[PDB]
């Protein structure tokens, strides 16, 4: 009988059946959607919007549910902290039980086409064996797919008659969906740009529908057909699987380093904007703007911002968790409060100390205070070690401007040192981790997770599409060898590899 | 202190697939013995 | 409906389920610290 | 020590203390080792590539060999001509008895 | 606007390669034969269809 | 309690390999 | 006298579960359990390590 | 084999199983749409890989506002 | 010295095992291989 | 016939090297990494983006030159020859670790050709393909480690150099920052490539000690010719041998030989998922309760714990110069010690 | 236009004809010749 | 309110006689097709 | 050891299955309050 690896290759000649079990993924798919929409609303607090954001709970589906529209909720809440009073049908509630309900429909057309498997639609009027005519029904769902593809980017997308999209601004402070208009210059191709999604999709949408119309329209050549063995689903099945890895391969590109289609808000902060110091870079240049219009240093910090200072922070960097560290970033590093305010550290003789910021790839790094220069000035002992510039010793006093802390300076040695190994994370915030129990390690960001996820997937779909293309391009051997292979095999006696005519 | 959802984890991850591989030998064995002199 | 030409009967050898158990048990093994964390 | 974490806390002590890494016999051992898993793959590929055809398709290619049978179950002259073709024809190991015992030499050897 | 190919693609050559018995062969036949090498279990090595189809003729 | 769960997992690997060896397919000549 | 524990009953995984080796104050010394004052004694030195190894 | 209304509404579109081009058909063309995708694909891969750079395209976070 | 003659030590057992088989096996008479007409697994009984 | 049948023919002919249509990515690509790679472990120094000397002329031998990765101010950047950073120069190009973007790019698509021309190979003799399904595993491995890892870390300056000394280089900056020993995928890599280096020797011996007597020499090489058709060795006298020696034995020669392929095939398949989980610094670095119990009882030590001030020393004490654009200064006080805990 | 797309339309240029055209024009004199 | 072991129960309770039955009734229908004509 | 004669042969319906499984769900439903306390 069939192996346990081979047993789905019964619906491999049944379309009605293939149909069926495609259902039923569906289904499972649209199910698991819906089901985790509702346990992470069930878990999700909009108590914070700006300190304890959706990417900082672990919500993975929540994001892109708000990235193309649904941000209000039926418990009269939103995304932004804007309460709704009429949130509508489609929050985040609606839409993952309009997923259950199409799960369940789905399922129930899986069980009606696997009961009714032999219709004369799925048989060739040629020969009364089933069949698939493959070029054409390629032709159909790439104009279905065209046509969606165009009336995404046409109403939902530029807002005729959709929502919009979200976009936020360079720093993630004032995001929101609205529509865009598209962008048809070379100015629609960075990834960095909203506009060059509407205009991506409409274009894309009208070329795929003219292709669909060319491949129902025109027959495939012969050599074609028997080069790609056109006539065999698994042809399909290994280029469909090429290029859904190739799909995964951007995404997690797309993910990891940024894009329109990333929000920070919603997926938080990337690496790489810790590694170029790219919010700390910006909150610097306001507190100098603050500084130039006659404020003093305390009002400059109090201007800032407390989303822009938390996006400072180490800890949310997506390049601090773990691979068996689970659970949401509060689990991690506790649930912040508030910014603190910015701390500036002053030996004795009152040079200005900043702690060198932690870099990603460090689990502990040394802390370190350098004066404007780049000098080591003071330094934490590694653990019980000799030391000549402890800060005991220098005697660093630590002054907060901004935040809670505001006005405040610290002299005694152990704050000034717990303050400098706080500062060394990045923005000195307050966390409490009595209602979630943290622990103290830091966690991923959903963005962090998608990569990781998307990445395995797309090089395990690599080995897909190796396999599987093998298999539709040998499926005369895949039995094994025969007889005549003995023979062509041999060096010499043919002039042309594997011709039996050469020689 | 250990998670739930460890234990949960570690428990139904051994035993689901256990209690397949089970199943379809013993449906197989079942064959066997149904198809030959019993 | 009717009947499908298409069943074809699974089997799995002895050999493969005992595969099978040292394969499932030995992830578990490995895999438990790292879960327990 | 009788570990995991204590075996790799015997590596990296011994890594410090000695530098195994630059010696020339831990880099014979780790060529035995890459060459064992190769040569394995390299085995196994062309054996499971020119197997027989013993079977139908709607059951394993394993039971076209049956225990106890006195012919072989694939064709050694397609895997020669096949290994013979992917790299210069001259590097082949025609011979089996010598290709096992090369298979056994390299990684004890290592 | 004012052929078929015609071949199957989905087709296993599925052809047995028959191999002949020797002399030597039979004489290991019955010195195992002989030892109870070939009673016992008599499934072993064989797939499920195969077994199938030798039970249900001889 | 989680030494109990690492205990249990190693006896059943340790029974899992007694009874591959000793409740094995027994090999015949076909 | 810094003991290290590698045992799943004090605290250990599989990962980081060992049987350390014996005490640097043994050296290369046979070390059965008839040659240590009390099996305390043995097991604190690491004596099990060089039965199973021996064995 | 059962026959359904939307069965033979769509019987036409798998009927032509089969059925392909005189030799080589429309190949030349696929294979000139191919080389146009593969040049967009390298133009929109060295854009954001910063290999590239065309005019007023910023390929930064800044660039958002 | 020490690691010379550890090594040759070594190298020689390695040698004595081998040597030892050879002796065994050819004293027997089944160094060449398996006569192939009467093999001794064949006359065993299976397990 | 058309000019395509006839390419195919004379690129299908039986010459002491194969070319086929997968040779006109194969050979090239292919010798353009090597000749790259042998340029730059020649010549092309690292001075520039390491501050190392990597090469014969800086007076380095085999095992400490190599092709140095390019410089972390370059991102992940392609380092064309003509590209914005090196507009064409080839000396600043080579400074600027070009040259192993050069190799890492073409030897990637070498790879490619080499697993086309494996499948081609098989298609034209007659065979099943699995060639080009095992070295799957060494192409998935060269993709996690020299492109994934980079690409999902800062830059390509932390992608393995092309070295001897560099790759020991960055297996102990791995250890160090990522604890990869403690990753269970690692450890199912290590498996994998031991457990399949056990049966290539196991499955030798077993078929040397298992021959039939079909000669009468003494060196029972001779004995064997290719145009056999009874096998050479006798796999019921092996599989009596290893039941009843290890209590488990093979009794199907295609499912061993499968089982050969499969070990190692997933060995450096699981190896690859944890680099892959590398490259995000998703790493099982530590256990979270041992770290727990250690930092509330002094006393508390387990062989892990060593390993986690292991890793932290080789991170502190290889920081400042694996890393010089960091221009990471310590102070001899921080710098972790024995005596300083 | 900036000097980055002139390389880039210049390494198109360059790839076709010192890679693309050579090897191409080469192989097709090749097998034209031997027909065998 | 309670710990892993509750859970541990309430899962375990359940899925072990599921899979123990569903086990029997495809043993049962592996045996009723293998003797009827397949 | 042979062959033994008593060996039967073991089978369940598909309306005995089914009601296993409504018993077992609904014990696990009525239970899992007071286990859960
Ligand atoms: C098996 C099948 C394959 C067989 C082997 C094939 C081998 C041939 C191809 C190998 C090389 C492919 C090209 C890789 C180039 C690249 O990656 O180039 C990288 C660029 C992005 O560049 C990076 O972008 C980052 C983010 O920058 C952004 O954010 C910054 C924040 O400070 C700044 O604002 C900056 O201005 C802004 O651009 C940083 O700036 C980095 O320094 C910079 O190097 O992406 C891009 O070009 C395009 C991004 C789209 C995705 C395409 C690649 C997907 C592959 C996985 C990518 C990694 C994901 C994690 C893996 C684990
Ligand atoms: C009426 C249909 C419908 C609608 C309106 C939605 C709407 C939604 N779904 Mg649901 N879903 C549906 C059907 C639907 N779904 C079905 C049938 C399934 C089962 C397969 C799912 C499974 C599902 C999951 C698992 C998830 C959603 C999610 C979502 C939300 C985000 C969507 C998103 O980002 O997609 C993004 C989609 C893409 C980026 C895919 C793009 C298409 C690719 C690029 C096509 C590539 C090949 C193409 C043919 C080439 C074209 C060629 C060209 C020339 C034309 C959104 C509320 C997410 C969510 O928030 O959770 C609730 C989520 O996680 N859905
Ligand atoms: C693309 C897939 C994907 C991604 C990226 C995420 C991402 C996320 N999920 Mg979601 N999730 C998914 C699929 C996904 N999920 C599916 C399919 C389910 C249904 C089972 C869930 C159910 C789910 C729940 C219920 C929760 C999450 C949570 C989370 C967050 C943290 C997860 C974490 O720490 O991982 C930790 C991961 C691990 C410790 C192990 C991952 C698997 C590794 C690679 C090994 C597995 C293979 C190994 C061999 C298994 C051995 C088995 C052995 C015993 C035999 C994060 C946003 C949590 C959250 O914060 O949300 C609010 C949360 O509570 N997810
Ligand atoms: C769209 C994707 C797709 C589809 C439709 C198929 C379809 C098929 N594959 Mg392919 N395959 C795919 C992806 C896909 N595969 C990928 C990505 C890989 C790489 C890992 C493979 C590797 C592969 C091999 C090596 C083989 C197949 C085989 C088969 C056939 C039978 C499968 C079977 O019975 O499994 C039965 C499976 C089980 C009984 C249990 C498997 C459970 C797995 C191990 C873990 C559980 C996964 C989890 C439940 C859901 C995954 C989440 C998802 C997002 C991935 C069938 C034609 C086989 C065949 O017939 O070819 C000769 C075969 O030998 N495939
Ligand atoms: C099988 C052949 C092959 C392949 C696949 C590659 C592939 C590659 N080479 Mg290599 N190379 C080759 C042969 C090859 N090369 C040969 C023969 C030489 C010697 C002249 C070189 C010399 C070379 C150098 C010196 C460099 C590369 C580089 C590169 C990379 C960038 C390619 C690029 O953007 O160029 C752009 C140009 C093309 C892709 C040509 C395409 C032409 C199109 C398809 C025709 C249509 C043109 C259009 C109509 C006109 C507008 C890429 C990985 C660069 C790199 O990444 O190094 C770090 C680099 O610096 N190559
Ligand atoms: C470090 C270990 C290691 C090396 C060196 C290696 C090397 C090789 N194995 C090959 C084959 C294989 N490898 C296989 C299984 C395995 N191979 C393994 C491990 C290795 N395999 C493992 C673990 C397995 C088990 C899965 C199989 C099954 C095959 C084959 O079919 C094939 C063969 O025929 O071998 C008998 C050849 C591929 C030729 C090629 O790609 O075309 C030409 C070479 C190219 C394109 C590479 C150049 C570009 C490279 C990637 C970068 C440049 C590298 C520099 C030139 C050198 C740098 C040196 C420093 C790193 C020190 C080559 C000789
Ligand atoms: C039935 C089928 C499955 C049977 C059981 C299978 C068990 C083995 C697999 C288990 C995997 C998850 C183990 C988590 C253990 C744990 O402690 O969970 C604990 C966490 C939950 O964490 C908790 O969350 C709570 C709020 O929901 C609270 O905040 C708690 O404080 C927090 O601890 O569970 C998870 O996060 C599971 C997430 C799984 C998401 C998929 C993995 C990530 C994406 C990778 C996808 C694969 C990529 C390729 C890999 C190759
Ligand atoms: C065949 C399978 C055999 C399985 C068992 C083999 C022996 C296992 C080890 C037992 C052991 O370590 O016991 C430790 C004790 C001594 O402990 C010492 O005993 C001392 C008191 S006294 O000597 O026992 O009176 C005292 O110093 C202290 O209690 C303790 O250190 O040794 C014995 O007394 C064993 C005597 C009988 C052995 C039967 C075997
Ligand atoms: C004195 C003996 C001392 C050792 C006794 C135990 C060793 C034998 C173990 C048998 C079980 C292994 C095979 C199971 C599966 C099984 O029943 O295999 C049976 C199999 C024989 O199968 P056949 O060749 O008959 O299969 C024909 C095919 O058509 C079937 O698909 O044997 C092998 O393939 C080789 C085994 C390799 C050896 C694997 C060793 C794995 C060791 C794992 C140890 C984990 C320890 C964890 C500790 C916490
Ligand atoms: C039927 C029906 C008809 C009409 C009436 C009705 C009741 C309204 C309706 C029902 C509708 C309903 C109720 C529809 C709801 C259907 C549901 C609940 C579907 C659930 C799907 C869950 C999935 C696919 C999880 C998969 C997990 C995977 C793949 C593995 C994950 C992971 C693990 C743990 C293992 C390791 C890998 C990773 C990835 C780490
Ligand atoms: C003694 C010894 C002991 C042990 C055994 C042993 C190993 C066999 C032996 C060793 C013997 C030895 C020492 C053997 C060593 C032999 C050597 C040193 C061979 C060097 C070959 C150089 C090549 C192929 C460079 C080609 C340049 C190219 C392709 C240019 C590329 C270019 C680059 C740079 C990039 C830009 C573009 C272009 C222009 C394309
Ligand atoms: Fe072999």
């Amino acid at each position: 009988g069939l192996p346990w690896y081979r047993v789905h290759t019964v619906v491999l000649n049944d379309p009605g059946r293939l149909i069926a079990v495609h259902l039923m993924h569906t289904a499972l798919v649209a199910g698991w959607a819906g089901s985790m929409a509702l346990y992470e609303l069930a878990v999700f607090d909009p108590s914070d919007p700006v300190l304890n954001p959706m990417w900082r709970q672990g919500m993975f589906v929540m994001p892109f549910m708000a990235r193309i529209g649904v941000t209000d909720s039926w418990g009269g809440w939103s995304i932004t902290g804007e309460s709704v009073a009429n949130p509508g049908f489609w929050s985040f509630e609606g839409v993952a039980l309009a997923h259950i309900g199409l799960s369940g429909l789905l399922f129930l057309a899986a069980v009606w086409h696997w009961v009714y498997w032999d219709l004369e639609l799925f048989r060739d009027p040629r020969t009364g064996n089933p069949a698939l005519d493959l070029p054409k029904i390629f032709g159909i769902h790439l104009l279905l797919s065209g046509v969606l593809c165009f009336g995404f980017g046409a109403f939902h997308v530029t807002g005729a008659w959709g929502p919009g999209i979200w976009v936020s601004d360079a720093y993630g402070i004032t995001g929101k969906v609205q529509p865009v208009a598209p962008a048809w210059g070379p100015e629609g191709f960075n990834p960095f740009n909203p506009s060059g999604v509407a205009s991506h999709h409409i274009a894309a949408g009208i070329l795929g529908f003219a292709a669909g119309i060319f491949h129902i329209a025109v027959r495939p050549p012969q050599r074609l057909y028997r080069a790609l063995r056109m006539g065999n689903i698994e042809t399909v099945l290994s280029s469909s699987i090429a290029a859904v890895f190739w799909s995964a391969f951007i995404t997690t590109g797309t993910m990891w380093y940024g894009s329109a289609t990333t929000p920070i808000e919603l997926f938080g902060p990337t690496r790489y904007q810790w590694d170029s110091g790219y919010f700390q870079q910006e909150i610097e240049r306001r507190v100098e703007n603050s500084l130039n219009e006659g404020l003093s240093l305390s009002e400059a910090w109090s201007r800032i911002p407390d989303k822009l200072a938390f996006y400072d922070y180490v800890g949310n960097n997506p390049a601090k968790g773990g691979l068996f560290r689970a659970g949401p970033m509060n689990k991690g590093d506790g649930i912040a409060e508030a910014w603190l305010g910015h701390p500036i550290f002053q030996d004795k003789e009152g040079r200005e100390l900043t702690v060198r910021r932690m870099p990603a790839f460090f689990e502990t790094f040394p802390v370190i205070l350098v004066d404007k220069d780049g000098i080591i000035r003071a330094d934490i002992p590694f653990r019980r070690a000799e030391s000549k510039y402890s800060i005991e010793q220098v005697g660093v006093t630590t002054s907060f401007y901004g935040g809670k802390l505001n006005g405040q300076v610290f002299t005694d040695a152990p704050t000034v040192k717990k303050y400098a190994r706080k500062a060394q994370l990045g923005e000195v915030m307050e966390f409490d981790r009595t209602t979630l129990e943290s622990d103290g390690v830091f966690r991923s960001s959903p963005r962090g997770w998608y990569t990781f996820g998307h990445a395995n997937f797309a090089l395990l779909f690599f080995l897909g599409h190796l396999w599987h293309g093998s298999r539709t391009l040998f499926r005369d051997v895949f039995s094994g060898i025969g007889a005549e292979v003995t023979e062509q095999v041999e060096f010499g006696a043919f002039q042309k590899l594997g011709d039996r005519s050469t020689k | 202190n250990v998670s739930v959802a460890a234990y949960l984890a570690v428990l139904l991850g051994t035993f689901i697939p256990v209690v397949f591989l089970i199943t379809l030998f013993i449906q197989s064995e079942a064959r066997k013995a149904a198809e030959s002199g019993q | 409906s009717g009947p499908n030409p298409n069943k074809q009967p699974v089997e799995l050898n002895r050999t493969s389920l005992f595969w099978g158990l040292l394969l499932i048990f030995v992830l578990a093994v490995l895999f438990s610290s790292y879960f327990f964390n | 020590p009788l570990g995991i974490s204590g075996t790799f806390n015997f590596m990296l002590v011994f890594q410090a203390e000695h530098n195994i890494l630059m010696h020339p016999f831990h880099q014979l051992g780790v060529a035995g080792v890459f060459g064992g898993s190769l040569f394995s793959a390299m085995h196994g590929s062309l054996v499971t590539s020119s197997l027989i055809r013993e079977t139908t398709e709607n059951e394993s290619a394993n039971y076209g060999y049956k225990f106890g049978q006195e012919e072989e179950t694939y064709n050694i002259v397609a895997a020669h001509g096949y290994f013979g073709r992917l790299i210069f024809q001259y590097a082949s190991f025609n011979n089996s008895r010598a290709l096992h015992f090369f298979l056994g030499l390299w990684p004890v050897v290592g | 606007p004012r052929v078929y190919d015609e071949e199957d693609q989905l087709l296993i050559l599925s052809d047995i390669v028959t191999f002949e018995e020797t002399d030597l062969g039979r004489r290991r036949e019955a010195i195992a034969e002989a030892s109870g090498w070939y009673t016992g279990n008599p499934s072993f090595g064989r797939s499920l269809i195969e077994y199938s189809e030798q039970t249900r003729k001889g | 309690m989680e030494t109990l769960v690492y205990t249990f997992l190693l006896i059943g690997t340790l029974g899992v390999l007694f009874f591959a060896v000793f409740f094995r397919d027994p090999p015949r000549i076909a | 006298r810094e003991p290290v524990a590698g045992s799943l009953l004090y605290g250990n995984n599989i990962i980081t579960g060992a049987v350390i080796p014996s005490s640097a104050s043994i050296g290369i010394h046979f070390y059965p359990i008839w040659e240590a004052a009390s099996l305390d004694e043995w097991l604190y030195n690491g004596g099990p390590y060089q039965l199973i190894v021996d064995h | 084999a059962l026959r359904t209304r939307l069965g033979e509404l769509l019987r036409p579109l798998n009927s032509e199983y089969g059925k392909v081009a005189p030799g080589w058909g429309t190949t030349p063309i696929m294979g000139f749409v191919m080389l146009l995708f593969a040049v967009f694909l390298l133009i929109i891969l060295q854009i954001y890989n910063s290999s590239l750079i065309i005019e007023n395209v910023d390929v930064d976070w800044a660039s958002l506002g | 010295l020490t690691c010379a003659h550890f090594l040759l030590g070594f190298v020689f057992y390695i040698g004595h095992l081998w040597h030892a088989g050879r002796a065994r096996a050819a004293a027997a008479g089944f160094e060449k291989g398996i006569n192939r007409e009467n093999e001794p697994t064949l006359s065993l009984r299976p397990i | 016939r058309g000019w395509f049948d006839l390419m195919d023919d004379w690129l299908k002919r039986d010459r002491f090297v194969f070319v086929g249509w997968s040779g006109l990515l194969l050979f090239p690509t292919s010798y353009l990494s090597i000749g790259g790679w042998f340029t730059g472990t020649t010549f092309v120094t690292s001075w520039y983006t390491h501050g190392l000397a990597s090469s014969y002329l800086e007076g380095c031998n085999f095992f400490t030159a190599a092709v140095s990765t390019p410089a972390n101010s370059m991102g992940h950047s392609l380092l064309l020859l003509w590209g914005p950073e090196a507009q064409g120069d080839f000396t600043r190009w080579c400074q600027i670790g070009g040259l192993w973007a050069f190799c890492a790019l073409h030897g990637s698509f070498g790879l490619i050709g080499f697993c086309l021309r494996q499948f081609e190979i098989a298609r034209l003799v007659g065979i099943r393909p699995y060639n080009a399904i095992a070295f799957s595993g060494p192409i998935a491995i060269f993709v996690s480690v020299f492109l994934m890892y980079p690409l999902g870390q800062a830059s390509w300056f932390f992608a393995p150099s092309l070295g001897v000394a560099a790759i020991f280089r960055f297996l102990l900056f791995i250890q160090g920052f990522h604890n990869f020993t403690l990753n269970p995928f690692h450890m199912m890599g290590v498996a994998g490539i031991l457990g399949a280096a056990l049966l290539c020797a196991i499955h030798g011996a077993t078929v040397q000690n298992t021959i039939f007597e079909d000669g009468d020499a003494a060196n029972t090489f001779r004995a064997f010719t290719p145009t056999q058709a009874e096998e050479t060795y006798s796999m019921v006298t092996a599989n009596r041998f290893w039941s009843q020696i290890f209590g488990v034995a093979f009794s199907n020669k295609r499912w061993l030989h499968f089982f050969m392929l499969f070990v190692p095939l997933a060995g450096l398949w699981t190896s690859a998922i944890g680099i892959v989980g590398l490259a995000l610094n998703l790493r099982a670095y530590d256990f979270v309760s041992q770290e727990l119990r250690a930092a509330e009882d002094p006393e508390f030590e387990t062989f892990y714990t060593k390993n986690i001030l292991l890793n932290e020393g080789i991170r502190s004490w290889m920081a400042a110069q694996d890393q010089p654009h960091e221009n990471f200064i310590f102070p001899e006080e921080v710098l972790p010690r024995g005596n300083a805990l | 236009m900036t000097p980055s797309f002139s390389a880039f339309i210049n390494s198109l240029l360059a790839g076709l004809f010192i890679v693309i055209i050579p090897i191409g024009t080469a192989l097709l004199i090749v097998s034209q010749s031997d027909r065998l």
